[PDB]
């Protein structure tokens, strides 16, 4: 026979390797494709989809419809925040579940550039201009639109065009975050303040909600592909 | 031709702005999602990103085996009351979750399988009696082939259904199957019933059940201890191990989010609160 | 050397 | 266009039938494919197959329901709905084979000091969970199958405890998307969102979509039409608004193969 | 039959490559190349009928 | 020696495999072939030939000559079966034991057209209309001429063409359909009318039977290997 | 003395092919090459003498 | 299958050999190198660098700062050693340490040219000569400055260029040395004496230090990899 | 795809060579090359602005 | 004999 | 082919 000589690793069954092995039904008849609409190839095509943002978890809130609904009122000023988020797209309670969230637990490192979009669904009559912000770590978190304002930012002002953007870049130590609550792989403060207030007429409602959404950029990866911890099977 | 180890762009520089284009103002209600990057709202470098979604293709997320069942035999003397220990099991990714959790991010795939067989043996009974090395059988049956009824009965001359003796102690035993789905591609979700009830026809003939097609989708696999039995008792499990090959998939759907309740999509009372407790306005 | 079918 | 052309402005054409609008929010084409008939290349069932063309595909208007305060949605099926509209539902009921695509068209106006907002999401295979804790996959084809009324969503579930005479029917509810799964993810599936000061309409252009090229339209379900209130109702400062949901379908590109007898379902 | 690739090289120590052989009938028998490609997210994150100008009023 | 690894599936017995293996007898003398006539070289070839069903398998003419013969008489008109048969060519158990059928039982799925053809063997002086039909699945069954008259048939005149045929076209929602009997793969219904009535002169048989025949169409296909239920060896 | 034939790809993930090289001298000891041959039905579905047009009586 | 026969070495585990095997994370995304400056290509490198020498090891002098100082002083002039070494890079004591010694304790035999350079530290006031010597073995070790003398020696004049270096030739019966105490490859002996003496003015420090550095010569090298006896880990 | 290299011979009984085959896509499942380059230790031995001439006074 | 992607 | 180093 021709001589040869068994390595290590011989024998052994790694759940993660890539070899050829034999057929059970030889020449079987496969049954051709066809053009099925939605064909996805990597699921960070997945990952660029805005989903809904659960925002409000309170215990009352939270595993009901309204932990999605951010209320908003017409007030007077207040520099004072309508939410505080950290950005752990992986880990937040707020972020984990939305599909970036989901497919980002699968994985063991994320990196790139978030973007976040706030739906304002008040009357038309009603107006306003919000600030949306974004605070690399390091410092304080804000708690005062002063602080937040200092950072990355977008004055959102409420109008015809329903929605507004901001984009969260990637500004990051490392080359990519671990996909768990870290220190080292923080990601800093997303917060939402009052730039002027919601103002209505008289004969509308006082109160409304906006809903938030986020979704990753082109420049979006992630790897090392782990188990979640989103599902279990216990017994 | 971009391919899937291509590199993503890169990132290039951007000054201040202050015209009509409008960027970052958009509409959620058009069903779209903003193309937005990093210079539509900020000032930026330029940046040579090297980082790829290699990792994240179809074919590399479903890259890996599962374990979809284990089986128990034994190799015990049949006597009256109880026969030697074969096993049974139909074809299914739905006994255990994380697999079918990975594939329900999609509605439809095609893809061919890789089937691996881990195979362990203990003694269950105090007696210093030994065993000898087993051989195992693992038998596919497809669905019409008859079942068998007894460890050694005639099915076991497998003259045509596919057969693994794998014995023990060696390399745990694999084979490919190619996609034999009977649709274009396998359902993870079929809205809908085999049956139509008619109005001429009673209930219970009508009747079926709410998302099953083919009753036996994928046919079973038997599993034996070949060997005649020892005076003293050796039991075994078959861990089998699923991994989707060549593997394309549509139609993407949300996660599962509160836990499997049957094959179906159904849940359970007191099941039904994944999210925890979080301030609004508490990082 | 080599058959190609 | 300097000629007056509006992303919001819309005029829908299909058979005898004509949709306006002049407060739509553009339109969807689910994966972006366009309703097709079956190509030669993925044919399967070989005889003629019947093409009813503007006999069948043309709008059709469903019951109105009712939006309030208190709603916590509403779903249809396809071509579930449509099967006692005119020609198309006898077509489908001659026939053993069929596969069709939609136009969907949504309607839900109110004033500028209305506020709230449904998402409209179309589903393919949108299987539904039941009411039962003690019995899995058992919802039965007469409750599965709702017709043009639909059926709505829930939020809260509640286990049918009937063991003797049990309901068998769907217990979707709302934040699961009637599922197992978070309606903020919905979507990932081809939707719009009605948001009354922006829009007053949703329309989603539907391919067939499964994973055959032609099946039984009487036995399966390829689309889901779910309409949840992401933000719920309100108008000035009335304790119950009310304001109505109209859906408009269209049947689009639909063919029918293996012509017999007419079935006669049991729907209740 | 002999079918010569590159590997893409990440730690190092011209193109490193890298050979396969099928060694049976059946292509279900062969390993994975991981030689896949990527496609625009458009039909999941785009889906409208009129193509949308990121600078332009989405709603005009 | 060279330095090999041992991979999964090392070591087994896949019976389906398809392996060299050394000879046990080196050398030897082959005896040529010769042609020898009737090679098959598909068993498709033998699904596409003509054999008799077993129609009548009630009670006292099942398992004897009796059960392939459908008798007719030249009784008034009526619009009630004179055969009614479900198409699982298969499992149904006048079609499961025909050439076709014990084929169809070594392979899970088949797909394609069939053909029914009907030998009327009255005498001569015997005339008649029948209404052969097929009827794909989905509706009531029928039961009359009025519903199976909307199906696919085939109205046959009696005469010196002795015989006449019923494609049964591939009408199918899956590629495949499960050689078992299984709703979701349901093929529907071949029936026999009497489309107005066998008419004889005196002094002629008043009653006959006509024999049934069921083949494979060149679009005719299985696959997926599995062993029969047909056969047995119990101990 | 290495053969290369084609695989007819089914689920895929140009013409993929796979080797074959045979050990031994006697042909017995090889696979099959699966590389069969189909024939027209005739000899035993239309065994007549005089060849049969389908469209012509059958008995003329 | 290919027939093949196992050769002996099959299926053992030699920790220094050079197999393929699988990766456990297929397709991973690298994160790719930087210019990070330092990068050293090869062990001997670090051998060529300069490193101070614990002369003094003294019971009280040794595992304090001390043990690096040579203490030199203005006495009348002797022929008496100032230090004596035994060139033994790997096992001497006061080499063994040094970073050269430490990287030979890795490998079992060394070979080639090395330089010792000793630092001046008195003032500038100070002046004087010393005689630097190597010995290569054989003979009675030096003790002596006319023993000294008579070997490899550099005679170093005090002065504004602060330090002056002599270089061990490659001087071997063997061609290369082991990096243990042993007589068969023993190296000979390093030595210093004063040549004149240090001379100071009035107001001067009469006592002063010198610091000894041990380099590689670039025809350095070492073979052999074995681990030291520098390190351990008792339970 | 295989790589052809000399070995550098020590003890003797034109080039010896030998021969290897990457089994793997990835390239971390690749044995080690050892075809290693050196470089010159002046970084750490003479990191000084002023490049040394070693026959003058370091300090002018 | 050889493909070289 | 082959590479020669
Ligand atoms: C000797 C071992 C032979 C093993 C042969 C196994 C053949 C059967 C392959 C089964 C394919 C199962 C595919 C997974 C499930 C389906 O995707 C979904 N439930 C819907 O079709
Ligand atoms: C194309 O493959 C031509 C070159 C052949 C190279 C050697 C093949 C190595 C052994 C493969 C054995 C066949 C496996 C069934
Ligand atoms: C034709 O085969 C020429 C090419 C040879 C390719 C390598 C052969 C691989 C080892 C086969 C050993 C011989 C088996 C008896
Ligand atoms: C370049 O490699 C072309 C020559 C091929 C020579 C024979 C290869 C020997 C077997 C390698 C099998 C593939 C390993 C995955």
């Amino acid at each position: 026979g021709l001589p040869v000589m068994n390595t290590p690793g011989s024998n052994q069954y790694l759940t993660a390797d890539n070899f050829q092995s034999p057929c059970a039904l030889p020449e079987f008849d496969v049954t051709p494709p066809i053009d099925i609409p939605g064909e996805v190839k990597n699921m960070m095509e997945l990952a660029e989809i805005d989903t809904m943002i659960p925002f409000d978890l309170s215990a009352t809130k939270k595993n009901t419809m309204e932990m999605y609904r951010v209320r908003l009122s017409d007030k007077p000023h207040t520099d004072d925040p309508i939410l505080c988020l950290s950005l752990s797209p992986a880990s937040d309670p707020r972020l984990s579940h939305t599909m970036l969230g989901e497919i980002l637990n699968y994985y063991t490192h994320w990196a790139g550039s978030l973007k976040f979009t706030f739906l304002f669904c008040g009357s038309m009559m009603a107006t306003g201009k919000l600030l949306v912000s974004y605070a690399p770590p390091g410092a304080d978190p804000p708690k005062k639109r002063k602080e937040a304002m200092l950072g990355t930012h977008v004055i959102w002002d409420i109008g015809l065009q329903s929605s507004c953007t901001m984009v969260v870049p990637w500004i990051s130590n490392t080359t990519y975050r671990q996909t768990i609550d870290d220190s080292f792989t923080e990601g800093g403060y997303i917060s939402v303040f009052y730039q002027t207030r919601i103002v209505v007429p008289l004969s509308t409602p006082r109160e409304m909600d906006i809903l938030g959404f986020v979704s990753a950029c082109n420049d979006f990866s992630v790897r090392l592909l782990r188990d979640t911890t989103h599902i279990e099977q216990k017994a | 031709a971009a391919t899937s180890r291509d590199a993503l762009p890169n990132t290039e520089a951007s000054g201040p702005t202050h015209s009509k284009e409008i960027p970052a103002l958009t509409a959620v209600e058009t069903g779209a999602t903003n193309p937005l990057v990093p210079s539509d709202t900020v000032q930026t470098r330029h940046v040579v990103q090297h980082r790829s979604r290699s990792e994240s293709s179809i074919e590399s997320f479903f890259a890996r085996g599962a374990c979809v069942t284990i089986m128990t035999v034994d190799n015990s003397a049949s006597t009256t009351n109880k026969d030697k220990l074969f096993a049974v099991w139909k074809i299914t990714y739905k006994d255990t979750v994380q697999l079918r959790r990975k594939l329900e991010f999609f509605t439809y795939s095609r893809f061919d399988m890789e089937l691996t067989f881990v195979v362990t043996a203990n003694f269950t009974e105090t007696n210093n009696g030994h065993a000898l090395n087993q051989v195992y059988q693992i038998m596919y049956i497809p669905p019409g082939a008859p079942v068998p009824e007894k460890w050694d009965d005639y099915t076991w001359q497998t003259s045509s259904n596919p057969s693994i003796f794998y014995t023990y102690g060696t390399a745990p035993a694999r084979i490919s199957v190619p996609y034999v789905g009977i649709s274009n591609a396998y359902s993870h979700f079929y809205d809908g019933f085999s049956k139509v009830p008619l109005k001429d026809q009673s209930a219970a003939l009508g009747d079926s059940l709410y998302g099953a097609a083919s009753l036996n989708d994928f046919g079973i696999l038997a599993v034996r201890v070949v060997n005649d039995h020892n005076p003293t008792k050796v039991t075994s499990k078959i861990r089998v191990y699923l991994k989707p090959k060549h593997i394309r998939v549509w139609c993407p759907r949300p996660p599962r989010a509160v836990a499997y309740y049957g094959p179906g999509v159904d849940y359970k009372d007191g099941t039904l609160t994944p999210l925890s407790t979080k301030d609004l306005t508490t990082y | 050397g080599s058959s190609s079918t | 266009e300097a000629c007056g052309y509006s992303d919001r402005v819309l005029q829908l054409t299909l058979g005898n039938s004509t949709i306006t609008t002049q407060e739509a929010a553009n339109s969807v084409v689910a994966y972006g494919r366009w309703p097709e008939y079956l190509r030669d290349s993925e044919a399967n069932p070989v005889d003629q197959p019947t093409e009813p063309d503007v006999a069948a595909c043309r709008f059709y208007t469903l019951d109105t329901v009712s939006w309030t305060k208190e709603s916590r949605g509403w779903w249809w099926k396809l071509p579930d709905a449509l099967r006692d509209m005119g020609l198309f539902g006898q077509n489908m009921y001659y026939h053993y084979l069929g596969r069709s695509g939609y136009t969907v068209h949504v309607q839900c106006n109110a004033s500028k000091f209305h506020q709230g907002a449904l998402g409209v999401f179309a589903v393919p295979e949108m299987c539904l969970a039941g009411d039962s804790n003690t019995t899995t996959m058992h919802t039965s084809y007469q409750n599965a199958n709702p017709g043009e009324k639909g059926g709505t969503f829930t939020g809260t579930f509640t286990p049918d405890n009937n063991q003797t005479s049990p309901a068998r029917r769907f217990c979707p509810v709302d934040y699961l998307l009637g599922n197992g799964t978070l309606l903020g993810n919905a979507f990932v599936f081809p939707h719009q969102i009605i948001n009354l000061r922006t829009n007053n309409c949703a329309t989603l252009v539907l391919p067939y979509v499964n994973s055959l090229s032609i099946d039984s339209m009487v036995k399966h379900n390829n689309w889901g039409i779910a309409i949840l209130p992401l933000a719920p109702l309100n108008f000035a400062s009335e304790s119950s608004p009310e304001i109505p949901i109209t859906l408009t379908i269209a049947p689009m590109c639909c063919e029918f193969n293996g012509l017999r007898n007419i079935t006669l379902p049991r729907l209740q | 039959g002999a079918q010569v690739s590159s590997q893409k090289v990440g730690a190092h120590e011209s193109t490193i490559n890298y050979t396969t052989i099928n060694y049976y009938r059946d292509s279900a028998s062969n390993a994975a190349s991981k030689q896949d490609f990527s496609q625009d997210p458009s039909k999941f994150t785009e889906p409208i009928k009129d193509v949308l100008i990121k600078t332009a009023p989405m709603l005009n």
